[PDB]
């Protein structure tokens, strides 16, 4: 005669990020 | 020798014979080293410039495999700054890259072709 | 003994006979019998495709056990197949229960291993069982590619489909099986040329199953067609010939209809380029009858021509033509692909363009932005298999064309062009291509029809409103004066039709008095041409 | 008692001749008895390339130690080694909480093992890293210690490098007609 | 019932015996406590490079709280080591 309780969740997945690096061009 | 003979398939005759392969010759074109300022593109200087990502036209091919056979399509063009650079390949079996490394030259092949041959024997 | 209502058994049945007749796969049993009986790195598993008959593979290795043949290893082995539908592990204490009083004499074999993996390990790592498996390669890799605590003791047999002979003279066991319905004769000469006509639906699917997929579903076609005792090779050609085909579209050997001509369509929507018309209806009729090779793309060609040529024109006037829809080809722009990180996102665009479509034809047009790694993922397309990706399921490229049209040399008439085309080909790009052809530009007598594609499309433009044109032969060559300029292309021509005639008739055709249902003539002045 | 569940003991194995033998390298085994025995800065990591006998190193350690050679500190001292591969967010640590009790209540030198730490890394272990009572015995390859444990590290003042590259050819000439009775054991020609 | 199934307690960890002889940095140890002292805002951060004890002063300070050499409002204060892996 118990019951259910459906219980909740949590996410998560972070981001990356790039960098140019400049090339001085002679 | 002259053009269309077998030229280039003496040197896939013994690519494979050796080191089996057919994919193990690296062919270049010295067509254009005709310049002063172009002349270390084929190894690319410096950290920070124009060509350090692409990496040197002779010494990224050699790097990994190191067992090619080179050939030189018509030598007789280029700059006389190219002929000391191919001449201390022979000296030491070694070539200082731009990245810093040093490549052995010292189990590979030399080729130098040209295209005279036309009225004399 | 507890095991039967939670497993099958493979002991009974090959004593009693219930055995299909096996055929081939002999030397994948012996790898079987090789690969299980060693010391260590033994019990491996069977890699091939969904749908192969690895479960007929282990029923005749049975077969052969129950035969005898065997070495010292392989004492009969009595062995059980696990069900999959019947799981949590409140059980399974209890199914490795009689497999602990084994000695190795039980051997199981479980289908499709990536889902157990904590609770089988440590008898796995112990010498009671050796649970050969089977799974598929691209899920034997995400589950156990990562995970080498245990990919020691498995080993991959990549086991196919058969040869095409082999797989349609396997089909006279075939005679009984599923035709219980209403009971044609399905014909010798159907049955031979029934897996022949295999790639007329898809060639995505495979051999041995797929042959006796096309033949129930031909079959069921058939008898629900003609609700005869027997069949033709016509008749199963043109209902296999049902679902993907137009009245069924491209029916027999058919170069005859359709590729032999080739160009009236093409001819008529871009004028010029003889040379190219007779050595791409050659190189077609070389390359797409499947007299070239093995598994390549197979077209593989390139020629040249400056701006205004028309070289994105041409290709989309065979878009239609070839596969015969909008969606039959497929170019880049590259713009975007300049360095190694570009390389890491279409590896991913392309793959899954021809993963829903394997359909398209390709086309590379400029050489100047491609970054060099392409190039030997390009090279690893032709005579190298098909492509690989991120995941792992490739897609085979088998009805794909790859077409080069780049202003390489535009400067060069046939020294300094091949000159400067043979330098920026990497390795490997001139002798598996096949021969170069050289553009012909804008000319005098090829400028007319051009004209009148673009009038035939204004015309299109202005049909909506009941308003159409007459154009003379004077006026059409008088706009050949500002329309000739072979360097920079027909493109001031495109844009002076709209510049002269565009201005006049919409100054007149806002204010009015050039009502509905009117025509409109030309009328010719040495500068303007007033209306 | 309770937690001696979801490992293995290779000291266990030890008295019934489950493992092979070690024959050579009499040196990489005097190098981490060195180190085992220190005060500070102990748990060496072996570091080499797949297949070439790390495990066997750690067998041979352990055969070494149940006749008896090693000094008194490290005399009677029982050897667990652990698991990765059966373990994956979330309920990792739990499971590594889980794994940590027996570990704390063995209040003694039992000695773990790791196959590929580099897998695992961080904050987790390292106060009780930093106590002293177990002796984190591992094993990675050269690139993955510079790709994990150098760049996530953060604690890398606590682990050491035992280079075992590979045997030469005439070594392992020696190594294979010493190895060679046991495939007497099984077909036998 | 909290903080002891979530903490150690290096006071008592301290009555055994089982810490360091700590010698010497005398005045970074009236730096820290002149500053522990304070009225709000009475926290403070060890900041150094990589290896020059950053641990032993806290050591010492837990010997000093134990031995007996403490200001006046120090007397006793169980210090605390937590964590939050
Ligand atoms: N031989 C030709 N047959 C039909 N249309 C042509 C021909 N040559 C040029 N055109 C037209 O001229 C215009 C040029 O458009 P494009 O096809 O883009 O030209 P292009 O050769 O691809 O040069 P770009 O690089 O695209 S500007 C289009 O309207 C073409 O339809
Ligand atoms: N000195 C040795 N004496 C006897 N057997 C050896 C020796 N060195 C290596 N082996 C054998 O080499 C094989 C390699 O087994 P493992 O040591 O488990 O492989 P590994 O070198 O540990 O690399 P991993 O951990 O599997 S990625 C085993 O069969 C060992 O018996
Ligand atoms: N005054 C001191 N008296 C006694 N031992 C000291 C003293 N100063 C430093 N040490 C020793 O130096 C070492 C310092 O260890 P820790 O302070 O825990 O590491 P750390 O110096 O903080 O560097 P990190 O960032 O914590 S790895 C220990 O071995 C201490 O015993
Ligand atoms: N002696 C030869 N043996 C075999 N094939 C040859 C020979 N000479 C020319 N060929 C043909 O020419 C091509 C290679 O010519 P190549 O050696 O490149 O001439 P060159 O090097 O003088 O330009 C091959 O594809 C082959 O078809
Ligand atoms: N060599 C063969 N001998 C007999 N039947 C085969 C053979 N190869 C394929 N089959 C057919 O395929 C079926 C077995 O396929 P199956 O092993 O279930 O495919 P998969 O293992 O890929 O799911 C059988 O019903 C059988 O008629």
């Amino acid at each position: 005669a118990a019951a259910a309780a459906a219980a909740a969740a949590a996410a998560a997945a972070a981001a990356a990020a790039a960098a140019a690096a400049a090339a001085a061009a002679a | 020798g002259p053009t269309g003979v077998g030229k280039t398939e003496l040197a896939k005759a013994l690519a494979d014979f050796l080191f089996d392969d057919e994919r193990a010759m690296v062919r270049i074109d010295m067509s254009e080293y005709g310049e002063k300022h172009t002349v270390a593109r084929l190894i690319g200087a410096p950290p920070g410039y124009v060509g350090y990502e692409a990496g040197g036209q002779l010494t990224e091919a050699v790097r990994r495999r190191p067992y090619t056979v080179v050939l030189f399509d018509e030598i007789e063009k280029a700059h006389p700054d190219v002929f000391d650079v191919l001449l201390q390949v022979l000296d030491e079996g070694r070539l200082t890259d731009g990245h810093g490394r040093t490549v052995d030259f010292r189990n590979t092949i030399l080729i130098l072709t040209s295209n005279l041959g036309s009225g004399g024997s | 003994q507890a095991l039967q209502k939670y497993s099958t058994d493979l002991t009974a049945r090959a004593r009693e006979g219930k055995l299909d007749p096996v055929i081939g796969r002999d030397n994948e049993i012996r790898r079987v019998v090789q690969v299980l009986s060693r010391r260590t790195k033994n019990n491996p598993v069977l890699i091939g495709e969904p749908g192969v008959g690895k479960t007929a593979i282990v029923e005749g290795l049975a077969q052969r056990i129950v035969a005898g043949d065997v070495p010292e290893s392989l004492r009969d082995k009595t062995i059980v197949a696990l069900d999959l539908g019947s799981m949590f592990e409140e059980r399974l204490k209890a199914v490795l229960d009689d497999i602990k009083n084994s000695a190795g004499q039980i051997i199981t074999f479980i289908d499709e291993l990536h889902t157990i993996v904590n609770m089988i390990k440590p008898m796995l790592a112990r010498g009671e069982l050796r649970l050969v498996g089977a799974t598929t390669l691209d899920e034997y890799r995400k589950h156990i590619e990562k995970d080498a605590a245990l990919e020691r003791r498995f080993q991959q047999v990549y086991v196919g489909e058969p040869s095409v002979e082999d797989t349609i003279g396997i089909l006279r066991g075939l005679k009984d099986r599923y035709e219980v319905h209403h009971g044609v004769r399905i014909t010798d000469s159907a049955l031979v040329a029934a897996a022949t006509l295999s790639d007329r639906y898809i060639t995505a699917r495979f051999l041995p199953d797929k042959a006796i997929d096309l033949v129930d579903e031909a079959a069921s076609r058939l008898r629900m067609e003609i609700d005869k005792e027997e069949v033709g090779p016509d008749d199963i050609a043109d209902v296999v010939s049902a679902w993907t085909g137009i009245p069924a579209g491209r029916l027999l050997e058919g170069e005859t209809a359709k590729l032999l001509r080739m160009e009236d369509e093409l001819g008529k929507r871009v004028i010029g380029q003889k040379a190219a018309v007779t050595a791409v209806s050659d190189a077609v009729r070389r390359s797409r009858a499947g007299v070239s090779d093995p598994n390549r793309p197979t077209g593989a060609f390139m020629f040249l021509g400056p701006t205004g040529v028309g070289k994105t024109e041409l290709a989309k006037a065979l878009a239609d033509f070839l596969f015969d829809d909008e969606r039959a080809m497929v170019r880049i722009d590259m713009s975007e692909y300049g360095e190694k990180h570009t390389v890491a996102r279409l590896i991913g665009q392309l793959t899954e363009a021809v993963r829903r479509r394997p359909y398209t034809v390709v086309l590379f047009d400029e050489i100047e932005k491609a970054h060099p790694d392409v190039f030997d993922v390009l090279l690893q397309v032709l005579d190298e298999g098909r492509l690989t990706d991120g995941h792992g399921r490739t897609v085979d490229f088998r009805n794909t064309i790859l077409i080069l049209t780049s202003n390489l040399g535009s400067g060069g008439s046939a020294e300094q062009v091949l000159a400067a085309v043979r330098a920026t080909f990497k390795p490997e790009f001139i002798n598996r291509l096949d021969d170069v052809l050289i553009f012909e530009g804008l000319n005098p007598e090829e400028l007319v029809r051009i004209v009148d594609i673009q009038l035939a499309q204004l015309g299109k433009r202005l049909a909506q409103r009941r308003l159409q044109l007459q154009v003379s032969l004077p006026a059409k060559r008088w706009l050949a004066q500002r329309g000739f300029d072979p360097v920079y292309g027909a493109r001031p021509l495109r844009r002076l039709v709209q510049q002269a005639i565009g201005d006049q008739l919409a100054k007149m055709l806002l204010a009015g008095q050039v009502h509905d249902g009117d025509t409109v003539p030309v009328n010719v002045s040495p500068d303007a041409d007033s209306l | 008692q309770a937690l001696q569940k979801y490992s293995t003991d290779l000291t266990a194995r030890a008295r019934e001749g489950k493992l092979d033998p070690v024959i050579g390298r009499d040196n990489e085994i005097r190098r981490v008895v060195q180190v085992l025995s220190r005060r500070t800065k102990n748990n060496p990591v072996l570091i080499g390339e797949p297949g070439v006998g790390k495990t066997a190193i750690v067998e041979g350690l352990a055969q070494r130690i149940v006749a008896g050679d090693v000094p008194e500190s490290l005399r009677d001292k029982t050897i667990v080694a652990l698991d990765l591969g059966s373990m994956v967010r979330g309920e990792f640590e739990e499971r590594l909480k889980a794994v940590l009790d027996d570990i704390k209540n063995s209040a003694g030198q039992i000695i773990t093992f790791i196959d590929e730490l580099h897998t695992i890394v961080g904050n987790m272990i390292k106060p009780m890293l930093a106590r002293g009572e177990l002796r984190l015995v591992g094993a990675t390859t050269l690139d993955e210690y510079r790709k994990h444990i150098e760049k996530d590290a953060a604690l890398e003042r606590r682990f050491q490098q035992v280079y075992v590259g590979e045997p030469s050819v005439e070594d392992t000439i020696g190594i294979l007609r010493g190895l060679k009775d046991r495939y007497e054991v099984h077909h036998g020609v």
